[PDB]
């Protein structure tokens, strides 16, 4: 909603809707503590 | 999860065992996939016989009372299907013994008349090996497939 | 002198009230001793049920279940099994030495 | 005590892609309407075509707690016969007037006896011993 300056600096509306948005990227979904990731391997003995 | 309420939920609601049937069609999404299916067709075959030493080994090999697999605190064993000349156990008897030690003693055995993927023609003349028969928790007829 | 307590362990969670049935857990052992020991224990006329089970390949454990009839505990059946396997090995070692000389 | 006893003539011995089991088709030498279909472990007790087998059904051997391996000085009904099997009766079928056919299972090894008079003695018991001679 601002005039073109000879990519502009994002406004507070842009901050809440950067990509998916603050609500989708940091409220509905979040990075968590006490969690791990690894490639799975098969095992019939467990 | 870092608290007991979250623990109870992951052990009683979202736990694997409570997800045997999918809510999409109410059909199973849990079962054995390849080696186990081929192993079962061979183990439950009429030709598969086992000595006392072999039979008891296969039982303890999969059922460990110390890991809480039993319901009787002592591994119960069926008598052999062949008494004379040599004492021999059938392959189907191992399946009967596994159920006899994992199902509650207070409840009676399972009664089911199911079918197989393998037609009777493959097992020779006059075989009923397609008809899966369970009478009082005892596999008396038919092999066990992916089915 | 100090005896090792971590090797053979009696799984009290599976032991019969008294005294015939018990499950034993041995560390740093597998099929090598396992199948040989259950074979010898099964030759005992008092042993009702016997088998061996390895919980998982990654963990260094060996489980051996001994269920006997009366007048003999599972501990005695295990002690007889070990005593007989030692004597069995002596027979193998004696016969091999004799055939080396016989050559 | 005994529930059934007869001498049968073997008409067929079919393996059917089995290396140790065979489906035996037999007929009674005494009764005309009597027929037999039985699976036996041919590896231990071999059966040939045109053979005389003394098939006998017993309730037990002359209260037991459990099966024990043989130990010196043990006497049994099995000592009189060659091949002995333990199994259960799972189905009772009636074929026309007076004729009745029973279905037995010795752990997958199935048996189908057809007769008429045995309706009283042969009952669906979770314990039935099958003993064969010659």
């Amino acid at each position: 909603k601002a005039q073109g300056r000879t990519v502009p600096i994002p406004g507070v509306k842009q901050a809440l809707e950067k990509k998916e948005g603050l609500f989708r990227k940091h409220m509905m979904g979040k990075r968590v503590n006490y969690a791990a990731r690894s490639v799975i391997s098969p095992d019939p003995n467990i | 999860p870092q608290n007991e309420n979250a623990r109870a939920e992951a052990l009683n609601l979202a736990n694997t065992d409570s997800q045997y049937l999918t809510p999409t069609s109410g059909s199973p999404v849990r079962g054995l996939i390849q080696d186990h299916i081929s192993a079962g067709v061979w183990l439950t075959s009429k030709d598969s016989f086992f000595t006392r030493e072999q039979y008891q080994q296969y039982i303890y090999g999969c059922i460990r009372p110390e890991d809480g697999h039993t319901t009787r605190s002592k591994i119960v064993t069926l008598p052999p299907t062949i008494f004379k000349p040599y004492p021999l156990w059938t392959g189907k008897q191992i399946i009967t013994t596994v159920l006899l030690n994992v199902t509650p003693p207070d409840m009676p055995g399972i009664n089911l008349i199911s079918k197989n993927k393998i037609k009777n023609e493959y097992w020779g003349k006059g075989s009923l090996e397609n008809e899966v028969l369970f009478k009082d928790g005892a596999l008396l007829c038919g092999i066990l497939d992916k089915s | 002198e100090e005896p090792d307590r971590e090797k053979i362990k009696l799984l009290t969670q599976a032991t019969s009230e008294d005294g015939t049935s018990a499950s034993f857990q041995i560390v740093e052992e597998d099929h090598t001793l396992g199948n040989a020991l259950r074979y010898v224990i099964m030759k005992n006329p008092d042993v009702e049920f016997c088998g061996y089970s390895i919980p998982h390949p990654s963990e260094n454990l060996l489980n051996i279940r001994i269920q006997t009839y009366g007048e003999t505990t599972a501990v005695d059946a295990l002690q007889k099994g070990l005593k007989d396997l030692m004597d069995l090995c002596d027979v193998v070692e004696s016969k091999f030495t004799e055939k080396i000389k016989s050559m | 005590n005994t529930l059934f006893d007869d001498i049968f003539q073997v008409s067929e011995v079919d393996p059917g892609r089995y290396n140790k089991v065979c489906r035996i088709e037999a007929a009674s030498t005494t009764q005309d309407q009597c027929k037999l279909t039985l699976d036996i472990n041919v590896e231990l007790f071999p059966v040939a075509a045109q053979d005389s087998l003394t098939v006998t059904i017993a309730s037990s051997l002359n209260a037991t707690r459990s099966w024990r391996p043989p130990q010196a000085g043990d006497r049994s009904l099995a000592d009189d016969y060659d091949y002995v099997m333990y199994g259960t009766a799972y189905k009772f079928e009636e074929v026309s007037k007076d004729l009745i056919a029973v279905y037995y299972s010795f752990g997958g090894l199935l048996m189908r006896l057809e007769g008429n008079y045995r309706n009283l003695n042969n009952l669906k018991q979770e314990n039935a011993y099958l003993l064969i001679r010659r």
